DNA sequence: CTAGTTGATCTCATATCAGGAGAAGGAGCAGAGCG
């Protein structure tokens, strides 16, 4: 490393050499960390988690016990030690607070000033993070499994749902429009996920074992239908050109939105070119999920690319484009429903069913 | 809000870019060199370089190449910023002005997209179709020419192998061929697409992958008879067709990597390669018939290390270094007899990369002399650099007040000015100076009870002196006067003025024009003008007959500089200059362009106007304050041409560079009268009188930087001045083999005297670090102590601990070995340098790197890897522990100010800690939580913290319940630099406290504080400059000054671009009135000038 | 000539004949199909609609823009103004070949021959909603390019034969032109912009419960304050969306 | 050939406790029998 620095300060290597081969350094030295805490309020099992786009300072956390809580991050104290204190919640004595597990909890990007959270209430609440009061609610006929903003839309602020209906909804946060939906599934929409790269592009994973990329500006329905084989068992489309063979129940774009991570329940998981579909055959191995909702995993950011998965009651780390296992991180006694990276220091924090959020520290 | 002021006290120096091509005219070869952010280009004539333009990109340029579409005269030059501003600029010269059109612009950056490693590749088709980019990882971009945009509106070709090393376009293809190398998990391929404008897409291209070398690093498109491409890799050198693969594996290049390239000739027989050493290579394709029989490389010789390099002509290679010298080379038929044949023919000063430096009162004077550590592996150097010209005298006489100096040859047959007139109060003295000797004589022809107004040597082997009565014209050769012209009246002369063939002498108000004939002084032109006369000057420039044909004068009471038909005097031109004061002086004289006029006050005023020879017309008034006292200007030839010397009580050396008018410091204490001197023994000589004596020196450069060389041949690390040794101790790495073995004599081998590391505590190529001391003086390396094996030494801190009173060297060192990722183990070793040797004090056996440290009051502050801990110097001499601070990801950076430490992280960026003294232990007062990685920290203020982010940007922290925890970033702003080096003091003898800067680049610059009223105004100002000058590439300055980072990117804030308000000097006055629409415009010169001063 | 965003460009000629608005809802036809999306051009009766329409393609089959400028289109007309509809196009872009659907007609054989010609030939084939209901059987198998619906408010019955017959075309360049899209309720507005776009406005029941019931129940006398305002959000918020899509100039 | 008249037929649109008996399945236990 005193090679990286001399390079560095000599001008022999850019200094995007040593950032991003540090930042790997750091995800690959990722163990349970030595000083830190998160304080723990939900009586459930945090279903999801989400670390603001701008600043990376504060986490929302949502339970199966339908509150939302709002961690700093920030070690404001002056020890080495501290915990990632609570600063705000929606608590049971909340007059909005969610009446069941909230499945999806979301900053709105952009700004720190909104955020959003979905529930198996078959709601999808929009909240000011300010007075900590719900600014609108969007209602649904049937129970919310995921949802998802936009991370790159300046023009449209559109929230995509998947619930168990076989609809996408596309809730407009301008003039409150709720009806514009998306026809082309069979089953509950188990995952939801706008391109990172492409402002109007949104990839939709169904227990239908299909994924289906959708430009939403489109009249003509899905763009892409994932196929794991490409074409080589090609049939009329009606029930083949499936992504997986079991319950497609986890979507994530790369960091540079190239290539589709897609999750199922067939112990598998998939890298996909985002721009035409097609399966990179890349191994992965066995990936465990029998989870029956969506699944949150994520990837790295700014390293020399690494996903995240809940494997179990571990997180699995994998090279993304070699499908090379990397580690465990073994820490949880549950199963581990959601896992959120913090790409500024390449931490991670997961939320599990023992009621606990456990952060992830390079050593 | 914090108020900074950031300015350049040296432009960029290292070459990142280099392309030759008829950019300047159809006929004209040009060399364009990037620097940093300064683009120069130069023509190639059969001597050296005559430059002809330098301009200031708004920009990194990461790319350059010339081009020539289909039906362009003459090269278009691409450039892209490393901001992702492209433009293709144009050449065009109306007459005397020079201007670099923008054709066309835009900005390519994709808003999302992972930076490629290897970096911006920026390829043309070599029939101009296209130019392609490879900007990010699986896209490349493809900007249309075919197409006249002026947006170069760009799409992406989505580019299925994500790291691609090196791609060019390939020749002799009917659709624009792209050939690139690119690494996939199963090693490294060689493959081909054909780009196809229409479809916007790849198609397959004419010859199918090839597996090539681990390290194939670089492709060479072969032009039109051959085709194909040229892979070079780390062991091998391989030639690709399609059907045709020739293969060499010279042994030669083995030892380092080709990083460089360049391609003789048009049809690409001969390639010059330059690698990591700085060796230059051959190779060469023969023909066979046309294909490619064989490929040969063969050594050439020995360069500075190229970052590029270019063959312009006859052999001549420019050798673009990054870390070393540019190099100018020449390549001979055959050998030097040591087998090289290569032979420098020119150096240009490279400040490389700024690794360290310090400010030291070096000579006991008031100004400050950086010392830095410049330069890389084989060209490392101690470079010292000062705001003088350097009088470097050799002789005085103490003559008192000497108020004429005129150079005479008094020998008939000797051309050289072996004489000096002088004149003092009423009378003339003569002063022999023959070659070293000076003494006091007498020489015919000269009136020793009349005072000398003028005299000087003229044509016809003839003498001429102006006296306060008459004016005599002494004939050398024969005898004594002969010709002899008195006023009728037998009025004094007030003013005189002479040169090689006439005369032109002021009596009261009345001016009378003489010309010199042999035996004879001939009246012609005469006239009684309005007022009394009070400077003149009728020397003539570009002569090319005999005699000049204009005159200049300065009158008073209606206080300008008029103009004046010589043989009718008559009023040509008039510019009204005002004021109590009458001038002093007027001089003119050429600059490097055309004929220039200067005008002084007495009150240091200098007025500088650009003359014509046909009306004699001043145009461009440009006023310049210099000085407090009456000016006089000299002329004096120096190697490259005429430079005027402003005498005053602020010596100044006016000279014109890259065709503007930049002024030299001189820093002795007056100068009253200054003449030129070559005598026998002295050369180019001045001779600089002042009130008491005549001192006679020469000047070296007149750069307004002098820069001295220390060439150490190895690359310094650190450097620390310790005063009371008079000595730096300098960090150096030397690169050994094989047990080891020097590559070459470097500094640290060859020591006076020298010494090994022997401790007791710890129990290819590889870096052997010493501690040099060298002699503050002379620059010889007083002593050269090698570390231990793998022992890195990091940070080098001077300094005197706890209550003794020596003053100890202490090295911070860190074990390397390649089995790890960072130093587990390292040392703190305390050295006092005393009798010339180098004895080890102590030492303490540290878990870690020690990155910096910095002497703490009276204690050793120190930063082992992650934790920044505080030692004792105990009376036993050993460092004890006192207290810890762990809070970090690697403290890297540390600086102090009383009780404050800025602790720079890696990657956490700043950290303010306070040791608490009462307590004996650090406190956290305040951290700036944003994740900035650092390349340097300082302290401006009691509560300012500078800091310079590693992606080119400077921030300033300033200290703020638990959020005033928060350090706030005040300040933002992209430099464009990656700042090395921090630095408090200034090089010279409204604004508040002063650091320097060293960057990688070479640049140095300098920080200083405004206030808050300074800074509105010049925010103002800096505003409207925006609004009036125009960029190259029209690249918004706002955009380029704005924070960027991968993350985040703000608009500038609490910076004033010291550069773009320095550039308001450089604009007619009509843009300028412009600018200052809503205080008068003289205000803000006072405001600019009084700036430019720091 | 008049040139637009990316490549349209409409003959000058024909651009001077335009009115303003006319030419503003050229540039919209074709935003809408650089979107690849449906619209309602909603100016009242007697504006200029098949002005518009044709001047929008023959701009479209001018710039050149599997069809190369403009395919083989379909215009659903009333068969009172078919030849209308061939007297305009003859008279304002004499290139189109456009031939009649229709008993009527100009064909002499088979109409089949007919569908089979206009559609491997690029021409205009006008014919009426009766025999859109009658041949969607030979009507849609040739990948038409433009289905405009002149007065295409006769699919507002979302169940009629008409209308699934007409919501059969797979390309998504579905305009209607009709002065008076909303006849008796929303159920119709919806029927229109299913056949247009047909996602915006959601499933039927889905539009009737966020909208229709709503808007609707909100306009009766006895309409609570609260339930007035509710009808107001709800408007709003339908107003919002339909409007990239419904181009209506009043006189 | 070839247009105009005549009937049939379809679509679409206009509001407001005092049974009993037997057969088929599934359930739980019990044991036998073999790896």
């Amino acid at each position: 490393m005193l090679g990286f620095l001399s390079a560095r300060q000599t001008g022999l290597e850019d200094p995007l050499r040593l950032r991003r081969a540090e930042s790997t350094r750091r995800v690959l030295g990722l163990e349970l960390n030595k000083d830190r805490d998160v304080e723990r309020i939900h009586g459930g099992g945090i279903n999801t988690l989400d670390i603001e786009p701008v600043e990376g300072r504060y986490m929302l956390s949502g339970g199966s016990d339908g509150v939302i809580v709002l961690y700093d991050l920030e070690n404001s104290s002056r020890q080495s030690y501290y915990t990632c204190k609570a600063v705000c919640s929606i608590g049971r004595d909340h007059p909005d607070v969610h009446r069941y597990s909230v499945e999806t909890v979301q900053w709105y990007p952009h700004d720190t000033g909104m955020f959003t959270s979905s529930s198996f209430d078959k709601t999808l609440k929009v909240w000011d993070t300010n007075t900590l009061q719900t600014a609108d609610v969007f209602n649904f006929e049937e129970t919310v499994y995921s949802h998802h903003m936009s991370p790159v839309s300046t023009k449209h602020c559109l929230v995509a749902v998947g619930t168990r209906g076989p609809k996408v909804q596309l809730c407009d946060l301008k003039s409150g429009s709720c009806s514009h939906i998306l026809q082309g599934h069979r089953q509950e929409i188990l995952a939801v996920s706008w391109s990172p790269r492409y402002d109007y592009i949104l990839a939709t994973a169904s227990a239908d074992s299909r994924v289906k990329l959708w430009d939403v500006r489109r009249a003509s329905g899905c763009l892409i239908t994932l196929d794991q084989h490409n074409g080589k068992k090609s049939q009329a489309v009606e029930s083949a050109n499936t992504a997986h063979n079991g319950k497609v129940n986890g979507l994530c774009f790369t960091s540079d939105g190239l290539h589709l991570l897609t999750v199922g329940t067939d112990n598998r998981m998939r890298l996909w070119n985002s721009s035409n579909g097609e399966n990179t055959l890349v191994n992965y191995g066995k990936v465990c999920n029998n989870s029956k909702k969506g699944l949150k995993f994520t990837v790295s950011c700014g390293c020399s690319e690494f996903v995240f998965v809940p494997y179990g009651s571990t997180i699995a780390v994998y090279t993304v484009y070699s499908g090379e296992q990397i580690t465990m991180l073994k820490g949880h006694y549950k199963t581990v429903d959601c896992c959120v990276f913090q790409s500024n220091f390449q931490e991670l924090y997961s939320g599990s069913r023992d009621c606990n959020i456990l952060a992830w520290v390079p050593s | 809000m914090s108020y900074n002021y950031v300015v350049t006290a040296q432009k960029p120096t290292a070459v990142n870019g280099c392309v030759t091509g008829h950019f300047t005219s159809a006929e004209d070869l040009n060399l364009l060199i990037a620097k940093n952010t300064r683009l120069e280009i130069y023509v190639v004539t059969a001597e050296g370089l005559r430059p002809v333009k330098e301009v200031g990109m708004y920009g990194k340029i990461a790319v350059m190449e010339l081009f020539r579409p289909k039906g362009e005269s003459k090269d278009l030059l691409f450039i892209l910023t490393a901001k992702y501003n492209a433009c293709i600029l144009e050449y065009k010269q109306s007459g005397e002005s020079i201007d670099i059109i923008t054709r066309a612009h835009g900005n390519v950056q994709d808003r999302i997209g992972r930076p490629s490693e290897t970096g911006i590749i920026g390829i043309i088709d070599p029939e101009c179709r296209m130019i392609g980019l490879r900007l990010y990882d699986g896209l490349f971009k493809v900007i249309p020419l075919d197409r006249d945009n002026k947006e170069l509106k760009a799409f992406n070709i989505r580019l299925e192998e994500l790291h691609v090393i090196d791609v060019k376009f390939l020749y002799g293809c009917q659709a624009p061929t792209i050939c690139f190398v690119y690494q996939d998990p199963q090693g490294r391929h060689v493959k081909t697409y054909e780009v196809s404008l229409r479809e916007k897409e790849f198609n397959k291209g004419p010859w199918k992958q090839e597996n090539v070398e681990a390290e194939a690093s670089m492709v060479i498109a072969v032009p039109e008879p051959f085709g194909g491409a040229i892979i070079i890799g780390q062991e091998s050198i391989t030639y690709h067709n399609g059907d045709k693969y020739l293969a060499i594996a010279p042994p030669i290049i083995k030892q380092s990597t080709i990083v460089c390239h360049n391609r003789v000739d048009p049809n690409g027989s001969r390639y010059l390669l330059g690698d990591m050493e700085g060796r230059l290579f051959m190779l060469l394709l023969e023909k066979e018939e046309v294909t490619l029989k064989d490929l040969r490389v063969e050594l050439l010789g020995e360069t500075s290390i190229a970052e590029c390099l270019t063959y312009l002509d006859n052999g001549v290679v420019f050798v673009g270094s990054r870390l070393g010298d540019s190099q100018l080379v020449k390549l001979n038929v055959d050998s030097n007899e040591q087998g090289s044949y290569v032979v420098a023919m020119e150096t240009f000063t490279n400040l490389g990369p700024i690794v360290d430096m310090c400010v030291v009162d070096l000579e006991r004077q008031g100004q400050g002399q950086l010392v830095t550590c410049s330069g890389a592996f084989k060209e490392g150097s101690l470079r010292i650099i000062r705001n003088g010209i350097g009088i470097h005298e050799h002789a005085s006489i103490d003559l008192p007040g000497i108020k004429g100096l005129w150079p005479l040859r008094s020998d008939p047959n000797r051309e050289t000015d072996d004489t000096l007139v002088l004149s003092f109060v009423g009378q003339t003295r003569v002063l022999m100076l023959n070659g070293e000797e000076v003494e006091e004589t007498e020489l015919m022809g000269f009136v020793d009870d009349q005072q000398t107004f003028f005299c000087g040597n003229v044509a016809h082997q003839q003498l001429i002196q102006i006296t306060s009565a008459s004016v005599r014209l002494v004939s050398q050769e024969p005898k004594a006067l002969v010709s002899e012209w008195k006023e009728p009246q037998a009025k004094n002369i007030s003013v005189a003025s002479c040169n090689s063939s006439q005369v032109v002498v002021a009596v009261g108000r009345a001016l009378y024009y003489l010309q010199i004939h042999p035996q004879e002084l001939r009246q012609i032109s005469h006239t009684e003008m309005e007022h009394e006369v009070a400077c003149l000057d009728i020397t003539p420039l570009g002569d090319s007959n005999g005699l000049s044909p204009l005159c200049a004068i300065g009158l008073w009471t209606d206080i300008s500089a008029r103009i004046l038909k010589l043989p009718s005097f008559e009023l040509l031109h008039k510019e009204m200059l005002g004021g109590e004061i009458i001038p002093r002086s007027i001089l003119m004289t050429t600059f490097e362009s055309s004929h220039y006029l200067l005008c002084a006050l007495g009150d240091g005023a200098l007025f500088y106007f650009g003359l014509n020879i046909e009306t004699g017309l001043l145009s461009d008034r440009k006023k310049v304050t210099l000085g407090t006292q009456p000016t006089v200007l000299r002329t004096f030839r120096s190697l490259s041409t005429t430079n005027v010397f402003a005498c005053s009580d602020r010596p100044t050396v006016i000279y014109s560079s890259n065709h503007k008018l930049v002024f030299s410091n001189v820093n002795l204490k007056e100068v009253n009268y200054m003449c030129p001197l070559n005598s026998d023994g002295y050369p180019d000589s001045l001779a600089l009188a002042n009130n008491s004596t005549l001192t006679i020196g020469t000047i070296d450069e007149i750069q307004k930087l002098h820069i001295r060389t220390v060439p150490l041949y190895e690359s310094p690390r650190k450097i620390c001045y310790q005063e009371v040794s008079q000595c730096f101790g300098v960090l150096s790495s030397r690169i050994e083999v094989q047990g080891t073995t020097a590559l070459r004599p470097s500094a640290s081998t060859q020591a006076l005297s020298s010494s090994v590391s022997s401790s007791k505590l710890f129990s290819e190529e590889v870096e052997v670090h010493n501690l040099l001391i060298i002699d503050q003086h002379t620059f010889e390396v007083l002593h050269a102590h090698q570390f231990l094996q793998n022992e890195y030494a990091l940070s080098l801190v001077s300094c005197k601990l706890g209550k003794d009173p020596n003053t100890y060297f202490i090295v911070g060192t860190a074990m390397v070995y390649p089995e790890e990722a960072e130093p587990k183990q390292g040392r703190i070793v305390v050295f006092q340098y005393s009798d010339g040797k180098l004895q080890t004090v102590a030492e303490k056996e540290v878990k870690g790197a020690v990155y910096s440290m910095v002497e703490f009051n009276g204690k050793l502050l120190a930063s082992i890897n992650s934790t920044v801990r505080l030692y004792e110097w105990t009376t036993e001499k050993e460092l004890r522990t006192e207290c810890n601070h762990y809070n970090n990801i690697m403290a890297l950076y540390l600086k102090t100010k009383g009780d404050f430490i800025l602790v720079g992280d890696l990657m956490r960026s700043v950290l303010l800690l306070a040791y608490k003294p009462m307590e004996g232990n650090f406190e956290e007062i305040a951290r700036d939580f944003n994740p900035n990685w650092m390349s340097a920290v300082e302290i401006l203020d009691d509560d300012n913290f500078l800091g310079a982010e590693n992606a080119f940007n400077l921030f300033v922290c300033q200290k703020d319940d638990e959020e005033r925890q928060h350090l706030q970033e005040v300040g933002l702003f992209h430099l464009g630099e990656f700042v090395n080096v921090f630095c408090h003091g200034s090089l010279v003898m409204p604004t508040q406290g002063s650091v320097l800067f060293g960057t990688v680049n070479g640049m140095i610059g300098l920080v200083t504080s405004l206030s808050e009223s300074w800074y509105n105004l010049l925010l103002d100002m800096q505003n409207r400059l925006n609004k009036v000058i125009k960029s190259v590439g029209k690249i918004e300055h706002s955009f380029w000054r704005s924070f960027h980072t991968e993350r985040k990117t703000e608009p500038a804030t609490g910076f004033i671009d010291g550069d773009l308000i320095e550039s308001f000097l450089d604009i007619s006055r009509p843009k300028m009135q412009e600018v200052v629409a809503n205080a008068t415009a003289d205000d803000l010169i006072k405001v600019v000038e009084e700036l430019t001063r720091i | 000539d008049a040139e637009f965003d990316e490549g349209f460009k409409v003959p000058g000629f024909l651009f001077k004949k335009l009115f303003k608005y006319q030419q503003t809802g050229v540039r919209w036809l074709w935003e809408l199909h650089c979107q690849q999306a449906g619209g309602i051009l909603g100016d009242e009766m007697g504006l200029g609609k098949t002005i518009q329409i044709i001047a929008f393609l023959a701009g479209l089959s001018y710039s050149k823009i599997r069809f190369e400028g403009l395919g083989p289109t379909v215009i659903v007309c009333p068969t009172t103004v078919m030849h209308q509809w061939v007297k305009e196009f003859h008279t304002w872009w004499p290139p189109f070949r456009v031939a009649i659907l229709h008993e009527t007609g100009s064909y002499t054989h088979k109409k089949e021959k007919l569908i089979r010609d206009v559609a491997h030939c690029h021409g205009i084939l006008i014919t009426s909603y009766s025999y859109i209901r009658l041949m969607q059987d030979d009507i849609s198998r040739y990948d038409w390019h433009y289905v405009i619906l002149d007065e295409g408010h006769k699919i507002r019955n979302p169940n009629a034969a008409v209308t699934l017959a007409c919501k059969q075309f797979r390309t998504p360049h579905r305009i209607i032109l009709s002065g008076s899209p909303m006849q008796n309720n929303l159920r119709e507005l919806w029927s229109l912009f299913d056949f247009i776009f047909p996602g915006k406005l959601g499933t039927l029941p889905v539009f009737m419960e966020q909208f229709s019931v709503p808007i609707t129940m909100g306009g009766y006398s006895n309409a609570s304050p609260v339930q007035v305002k509710t009808a107001y959000k709800c408007a709003c918020v339908l107003r919002d969306t339909i409007n990239p899509y419904l181009l209506r100039r009043m006189k």
